[PDB]
């Protein structure tokens, strides 16, 4: 993952 | 078997008489604790930048800037006013499989240089939660630091799963 915080997972 | 629960709303405070266009920006993560831990694949996390964008429907266009493969990644979405102010839910989320309702809280900002932000996800019984550390800038003190895992602990994170980003010169400036 690069976007590993905030609203994990999302799309 | 994987996971901390998520702690009560109770012992997640927000930030009293919030101000949505000085929130407003550019925010670097420049830390992150969660109870989903980590591959640890390469080791080092590079930091990434959130921009939230104050539209006339007090939502927030959000775009991340991070980077990844040789390639500026940009993840764009929509955090709609939650029950109080300083708090989002996430909307517009269908197709895709996967009813993700996220709950995002400002616990605490200066709004010129700190912010912690708390996340919230509901889907399938067991859920995952970050507290996410924004600055205006990518230094981090030793303070700052210490303000942010003291946080984490209170909220039942150990420190193996606190992170604090390398910062990078690419795409996130």
């Amino acid at each position: 993952l690069v976007f590993f915080a905030e609203d994990v997972g999302s799309n | 078997s994987d996971l901390i629960p998520a702690p009560p709303l109770s012992k997640v405070p927000l930030q009293q008489n919030f101000q949505d266009n000085q929130f407003h920006g550019k925010w670097y993560v420049v830390g992150a604790a969660g109870n989903v831990l980590l591959r640890e694949d390469k080791d080092p996390l590079k930091m990434y930048a959130t921009i939230y964008e104050l539209k006339e429907d007090k939502s927030y266009n959000v775009t991340s800037v991070g980077f990844d493969d040789k390639k500026c990644l940009y993840k764009i979405r929509t955090f709609v006013p939650g029950s109080q102010p300083g708090e989002f839910t996430l909307g517009r989320i269908k197709s895709e499989p996967g009813g993700t309702s996220w709950l995002v809280r400002v616990v605490s900002t200066n709004y010129n240089q700190h912010a912690m932000v708390f996340f919230k996800e509901v889907a399938q019984n067991r859920e995952t939660f970050n507290i996410t550390l924004y600055g205006r800038t990518k230094e981090l003190t030793s303070e700052l630091k210490e303000n942010f895992i003291r946080f984490s602990k209170s909220l039942g994170l150990p420190e193996n799963h606190i992170v604090f980003p390398v910062p990078i010169d690419q795409c996130i400036d």
